[PDB]
């Protein structure tokens, strides 16, 4: 690991537009990684910082990403509700199937939470709404399940 | 009463007897202690819920019990944290005046009715309420030096054969064990229980059933069948004392008719109760005892007998066991009181030879050698009375009174030998004109100084009960004076002062007497013809007296503020901080670093470093450390280089370098409660049901508009823990369902293998002692561990984890705080420099009011009491100036001659201020008492120039200039040998170094600064403040 | 409730004797344990 990388990693997650900036004129290492194999995107990706977001794929990040249980940054916007973050990821091609380590999509983490903006979104990047993750689920399953009509309605 | 004494030369005495015997009783029994108590009274409830996260801690346990703390008296705030350790405690502080036992047991009484609504496993960890304390009497490590001993074998022996004995030691008031007893370790392994379809669930339960004891009855119990001849109990089943035996237990007989037990799925031994400290001395294994002074005890006689205690142990302790001393504030203490009975004993030597020299005659020499110490002894009398200790502040207070009571002893002495020789008068008939002249004067004298102590006996919370401490110290030993200067010295003066033939000055003396006299004389008429030059002049003086009060005003602003002043304690602390999610392991290797660092480079002067790994201050966990240094006596510390503010200096400099962690030593507070006089202590609050994040959002909202004021603010951060990752797992509940899983079972097999669970109690060697089982280390590190561990189904078949859950990393936090009942964020910060901490507070309160809807603030610890009681000074001496005013108004029964007096107050100030300016001292408690005496002392020297001078018109018809120069002419002498004997008594603290010489120098130096300029101003502008008083009205 | 004496004293009265300790004024304290079970710790006081 590197130092910089530490201070990236920092700053992305606290939402440090600026310093980030500077780190990424320093060639601070954007595939820095914690212990769980968090990149600066990833934290960006789970605190919401759209322009970090952006400013970090401009410089190179790996937007497939994945932690050490298998999960992506668009897993993370996905789940949190961070609508352009996610629209943002696609655009610049995140796998919008991606499964971590226990069979979950993108797909399942928004229909959980009812992100229903989030979930039109992915069905229009391709996602595979017949997906099942470890028990055999789809968001469709998740949907009922939470008892979300709207949400079922769009996943129909 | 003077006259009535002066014939009564025995009753005088008598009364001096009998104070002196309560004063030496006093002495005797008087308890003495570094610092009397300060801080207002809180009460701490602490928890452990063994494997909760921060988030269950307060959900299950902190909320409930902060809801049921209603109908208790006299709360002033609430505050508290939960944490990831698995750990809780919440803090309740009381009004000061609260009676601490009455607080605690209706604290206690309120959580025992919300027992039953805790968890099980914190019912059955017990929850402790105790007295909230931060000084100790001591710590005592003890090491094992042979490498035979872990650091929980020690805590064990210490837990069996040391502390309770320590507990019981005369004026001990509680001990702590820096560790646990032993607790028997089951360290299960999930592939044997696996193997024989087992799970920590039944690990559990044949605990329960074989280790335990049963109750049975009895034969021929009442009521028998008539003829029994035999009543016996029955023993049955009692509890496991034996590692051999758990190892035994039975779990399962196989169908081959084997058997499996304990020993076969666990490893078993005698460990901790807990494994989140690793304490080191010197590198070597430790535990250690804190003991704290029981109320009212001798710190010195307790100290002395905790190491008799531990030295008949000493013969039974198993080899390598040693006891060390890292912790020991009696040795300073000691210091202390020699310093203060050597500067007491210098300050009568010097009296006696400034009365030899100007009056030349032992007898008189003789006056104040008894009149002093009768003083003194008494004072002790009235705070035994009072129920004071010896302390820090009293000792001190006694200090700073010298001045007022030698000038009682020295003016006196010093009239009645003035009025012989001016006026021929026998020894008796002298003492009573001398007696009629000044005693008005010295009772309105008492009146005044009481007005200007008093009031500083009613300032609020901790500041006040420090003042206090000065206030009826200097009160009651200014009192005293007063009483032996009206009662016992005049019949001294009048039963052992010799006739002085009318006229005789010396000046016809040989030798070195008739020198100093004939130029003693000469240098009066230099005096007094100056003065009537001055006199013609009086102009330019008031413009000059303005100069001073002008530069005063701007000294006093610019003098930086503080409480009480550092010392080499001779042991400091250093704090390591890593990253956080950083590992037990990686914090040692950097204490191990630390320890090498002051063991090497501070090799001469550091005796050892005691390390604390995963301990902290305002949060714990495996990323956090403390190095607790001792120092050798500052006897072999020769050198302003080799004391704690340099080391420490050093020591966070070598430490700047260290990569991923924080490290810096600093010196400790005199009193850790005060915090920082600069500092303060904010509350974030959420009001409205926010949630953590978005608490924590408006924090650093927060944070970031402080940051943009540097020239207010400095330094505001968060007292707490940021958020780190956490494994979220899901349990499946229909696949758990499908499995004939129950959820019961798995919680506990989680729980208990890698949280770690409490089954029950055995007894080892006759203490009852607690039984844990736990995963073995390697069973429970990483994520993939988890589907290791197998469930058994209701059908037999074992189910791995994995097949019922999933997991994800998320955020949480390590440390969740509440304050009055309500999530919150803790900030600490200090005014920039040249700022009032009150303008720092109006700004973060100006920031506050602009973050998101539903957020709040409040004040807390120090800051509480600025918001509070520190709207009372200018209110109490405004008081004070307007008694002062009304005694001397009733004193020379004029509204316009107390002005000529109070005038004089800026003439001392400005010389303090100068003193402490240019040795680089802060406005302290020492010196603002000092201030008072040095007033005190310059009000009282202007009250006997204008009473005499007065006298002379009213009772002579003598003018105004002639009674000034009559007056001031005859001031001179008693001013100037008070003057004189007080400089040269408080000059060794002054230029003193070493142990305790902060607070000595802040004593010293604002004192001999305030007498210099004082003496040297008051004779020449007193004279002039009572002309133009007197012309204009 | 069915304990021994030398059971109630290592579970019970030990343990509370032991924090019996620092509570101002108390002059002595004396204890039993017995074979129903029963624990009883006096804490005698100064005199006032
Ligand atoms: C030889 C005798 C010596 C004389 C000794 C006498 C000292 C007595 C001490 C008086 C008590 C001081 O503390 C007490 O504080 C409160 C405020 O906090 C004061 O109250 C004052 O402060 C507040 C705030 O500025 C004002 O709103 C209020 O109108 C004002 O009167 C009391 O008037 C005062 O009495
Ligand atoms: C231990 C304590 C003291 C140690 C030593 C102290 C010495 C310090 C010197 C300060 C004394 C003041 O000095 C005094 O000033 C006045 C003027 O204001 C002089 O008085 C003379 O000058 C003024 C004006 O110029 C005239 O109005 C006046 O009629 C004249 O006689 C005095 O002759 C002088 O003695
Ligand atoms: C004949 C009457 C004579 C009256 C003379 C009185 C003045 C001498 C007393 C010494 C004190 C000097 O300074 C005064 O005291 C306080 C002590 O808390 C000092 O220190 C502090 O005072 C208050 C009290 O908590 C604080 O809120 C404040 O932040 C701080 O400055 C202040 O700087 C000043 O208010
Ligand atoms: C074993 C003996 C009991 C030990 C008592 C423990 C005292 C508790 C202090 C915990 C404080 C946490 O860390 C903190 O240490 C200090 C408070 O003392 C501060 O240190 C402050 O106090 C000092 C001692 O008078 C100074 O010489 C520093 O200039 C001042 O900054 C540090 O800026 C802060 O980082
Ligand atoms: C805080 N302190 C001065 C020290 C110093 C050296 C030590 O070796 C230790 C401590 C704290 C004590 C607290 C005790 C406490 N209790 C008194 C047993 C306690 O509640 C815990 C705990 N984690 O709950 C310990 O870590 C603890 O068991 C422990 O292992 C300690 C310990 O090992
Ligand atoms: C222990 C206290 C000392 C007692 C002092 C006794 C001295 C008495 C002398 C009294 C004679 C006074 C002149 C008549
Ligand atoms: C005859 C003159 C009497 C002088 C009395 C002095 C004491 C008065 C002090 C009053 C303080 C209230
Ligand atoms: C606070 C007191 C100020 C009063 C001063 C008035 C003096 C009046 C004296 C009149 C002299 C005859
Ligand atoms: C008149 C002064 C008498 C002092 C009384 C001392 C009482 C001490 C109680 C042990
Ligand atoms: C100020 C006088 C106090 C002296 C008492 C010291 C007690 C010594 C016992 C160790
Ligand atoms: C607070 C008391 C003030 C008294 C002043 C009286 C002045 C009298 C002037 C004639
Ligand atoms: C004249 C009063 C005598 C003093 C008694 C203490
Ligand atoms: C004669 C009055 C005595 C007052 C003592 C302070």
């Amino acid at each position: 690991g590197s130092d910089l990388g530490k201070k990236l990693l920092e700053a992305a997650r606290a939402g440090r537009d600026d310093e980030v900036r500077i780190l990424m004129a320093n060639g601070a290492d954007v595939n820095a990684a914690d212990v769980v194999g968090w990149t600066p995107l990833h934290l960006a990706a789970y605190w919401g910082h759209l322009e970090i977001v952006e400013v970090l794929l401009k410089n190179g990040a790996d937007v497939n990403a994945y932690d050490t249980l298998g999960s992506t940054p668009l897993h993370l916007a996905a789940h949190f509700g961070h609508l352009e973050i996610v629209e943002v990821l696609l655009k610049n091609g995140a796998d919008v199937n991606a499964k971590d380590d226990n069979g979950i999509t993108p797909l399942h983490l928004a229909a959980n939470r009812g992100h229903l903006e989030i979930v039109e979104v992915l069905l229009k990047y391709g996602a595979d709404v017949n997906a099942q993750d470890k028990f055999g689920k789809t968001a469709f399953d998740i949907s009922i399940n939470n008892g979300n009509e709207d949400l079922a309605e769009i996943l129909q | 009463m003077p006259n009535f004494f002066i014939d009564r030369p025995i009753f005088a005495w008598v009364i001096a007897i009998i104070i002196m015997l309560a004063g030496g009783l006093a002495i005797l029994k008087l308890p003495v202690a570094q610092y009397p108590t300060i801080a207002p009274p809180a009460v701490t409830i602490s928890a452990s819920y063994p494997g909760a996260d921060a988030k269950t801690v307060q959900d299950t346990v902190t909320q409930v019990i902060e809801q049921n703390m209603n109908g208790i008296d006299n709360l002033m705030y609430m505050s508290s944290n939960s944490d990831s350790t698995g750990t809780v405690q919440i803090t309740l502080t009381f009004e000061s005046g609260t009676d601490a036992d009455i607080a605690q047991v209706q604290v206690q009484n309120k959580l025992q009715l919300a027992m039953p609504l805790l968890p099980q496993e914190v019912q059955q960890q017990g929850v402790s309420v105790e007295k909230s304390s931060s000084s100790f009497l001591m710590v005592v490590g003890v090491i094992n030096t042979d490498g035979t001993m872990t650091q929980e074998d020690i805590s064990d022996y210490v837990a069996a054969n040391m502390k309770d004995a320590i507990s019981r030691t005369s004026g001990v008031g509680d001990v702590q064990l820096f560790g646990s007893q032993y607790a028997m370790r089951i360290w299960m392994n999930p592939n044997e229980l696996n193997k024989f379809q087992l799970t920590p669930v039944d690990v559990i339960t044949a605990i329960k059933a074989q280790n335990a004891q049963v109750a049975a009855g009895q034969l021929g119990g009442t009521p028998p069948v008539k003829g029994q001849q035999l009543n016996a109990s029955i023993i049955a089943q009692t509890r496991l004392t034996s590692t051999e035996e758990f190892g035994k237990i039975l779990l399962k007989v196989n169908q081959d008719g084997s058997r499996v037990l304990l020993r076969d799925v666990a490893k078993i031994e005698l460990g901790g109760e807990n494994y989140d400290i690793i304490a080191e001395f010197n590198g070597q294994p430790a535990s250690g005892l804190g003991i704290k002074l029981a109320t009212g005890a001798n710190a010195l006689d307790t100290a002395a007998a905790i190491r008799a205690e531990l030295a008949k142990m000493e013969p039974f302790f198993p080899s390598g066991l040693k006891i060390v001393y890292p912790y020991d504030t009696t040795p300073f203490v000691k210091i202390s009181i020699h310093e203060v009975v050597k500067t007491l004993v210098e300050a009568i030597i010097l009296v006696f030879l400034v009365m030899y020299l100007f009056l030349q005659n032992f007898r008189a020499t003789l006056i104040p050698t008894i009149a002093v110490p009768v003083v003194l002894l008494g004072t002790f009398a009235v705070l035994a009375a009072f129920g004071f200790s010896i302390n820090t502040l009293t000792m001190f207070g006694m200090v700073l009174a010298i001045g007022l009571l030698v000038d009682d002893a020295i003016v006196v002495v010093e009239n009645v030998e003035r009025v012989m020789a001016e006026e021929g008068l026998p020894p008796k008939e002298a003492t009573r004109k001398s007696m009629g002249q000044i005693q008005g004067a010295l009772v309105g004298i008492a009146m005044v100084l009481s007005a200007v102590f008093v009031p500083m006996a009613f300032f609020g919370g901790s500041t006040g009960a420090i003042y206090r401490q000065f206030s009826i110290t200097i009160v009651s030993a200014m009192a005293l004076s007063v009483l032996v200067a009206l009662i016992l010295t005049p019949a001294l003066c009048a039963t052992m002062l010799k006739p002085i033939a009318k006229g005789d000055h010396g000046e016809g003396k040989k030798g070195f007497f008739g020198w100093f006299n004939r130029m003693f004389e000469k240098s009066t008429h230099h005096y007094t013809d100056s003065v009537g030059g001055i006199l013609r002049s009086t102009g330019r003086y008031l413009v000059l007296y303005l100069i001073i009060v002008v530069g005063m005003a701007y000294l006093f602003v610019r003098l930086p503020s503080s409480f009480l002043p550092d010392e080499d304690q001779g042991v400091f602390m250093t704090m390591v901080q890593l990253p956080a999610g950083a590992t037990q392991e990686r914090t040692q290797k950097v204490l191990n670093e630390v320890t090498h660092y002051y063991l090497t480079k501070e090799k001469n002067n550091v005796e050892s470093v005691f390390a604390v790994n995963g301990f902290g201050f305002a949060g714990r966990g495996q990323n956090t450390g403390i190095a607790f240094v001792s120092l050798k006596d500052w006897a072999d510390r020769p050198g302003e280089e080799n004391k704690v503010e340099a080391i420490t200096m050093r020591a966070t400099r070598a430490f700047s370098q260290i990569k991923d962690a924080m490290v810096f030593a600093f010196n400790l507070p005199a009193i850790v409660e005060l915090g920082t006089a600069t500092g303060f202590d904010f509350e974030l609050i959420d009001q409205a049901g926010l949630g953590h994040e978005k608490l924590t959002q408006a924090r650093n909202q927060l944070l970031a508009e402080a940051a943009k004021h540097p020239d207010m603010l400095t330094s505001v951060r968060p007292n707490g823990l940021e958020d780190t990752p956490q494994f979220k797992i899901d349990i499946d509940q229909e696949k758990a369902q499908a499995l004939g899983v129950s959820i019961n079972d798995i919680n506990t097999t989680l729980g208990a293998a890698w949280g770690g669970s409490y089954v029950n109690d055995f007894i080892d060697r006759g203490r009852v002692k607690k039984v844990y089982v736990m995963s073995e280390a390697k069973y429970r590190m990483l994520p993939d561990d988890i589907g290791d561990w197998y469930v058994r189904a209701a059908d037999g078949q074992m189910v791995p984890f994995s097949a019922f859950s999933s997991s994800r990393w998320e955020y949480g936090s390590p440390r969740l705080e509440r304050y009055n009942g309500l999530p919150s964020m803790e900030i600490l910060g200090q005014a920039a420099p040249g700022k009032s901490t009150g303008e720092a507070m109006e700004l973060m309160e100006q920031l506050a009011s602009k973050l998101p809807t539903g957020v709040g603030y409040d004040w807390t610890g120090m800051s509480y009491q600025e918001r509070l009681s520190g709207n009372q000074a200018p209110s109490l001496y405004a008081i004070s100036l307007i008694v002062v005013f009304l005694c001397l108004a009733a004193l020379y029964e004029s509204w316009s001659i107390p002005f000529s007096v109070m005038l004089v107050v800026p003439l001392g100030v400005i010389g303090a201020l100068l003193a402490a300016t240019f040795r680089g001292l802060t406005n302290d408690v020492y010196f603002q008492v000092g201030l008072l005496t040095t007033i005190g002392l310059s009000a009282k020297n202007a009250i006997l120039i204008v009473e005499f001078a007065k006298d002379l018109m009213d009772k002579e018809g003598k003018g105004l200039i002639e009674a000034t120069l009559d007056a001031v002419r005859m001031r001179l002498r008693p001013i100037l040998m008070t003057s004189l004997a007080f400089i040269l008594g408080v000059m060794p603290l002054v230029i003193s170094t070493g142990a305790g010489s902060g607070a000595q120098n802040a004593v010293g130096t604002g004192v001999m600064g305030g007498m210099v300029t004082a003496t040297v101003l008051a004779i020449f502008f007193v004279p002039v403040f009572f002309v133009v008083v007197r012309r204009r009205f």
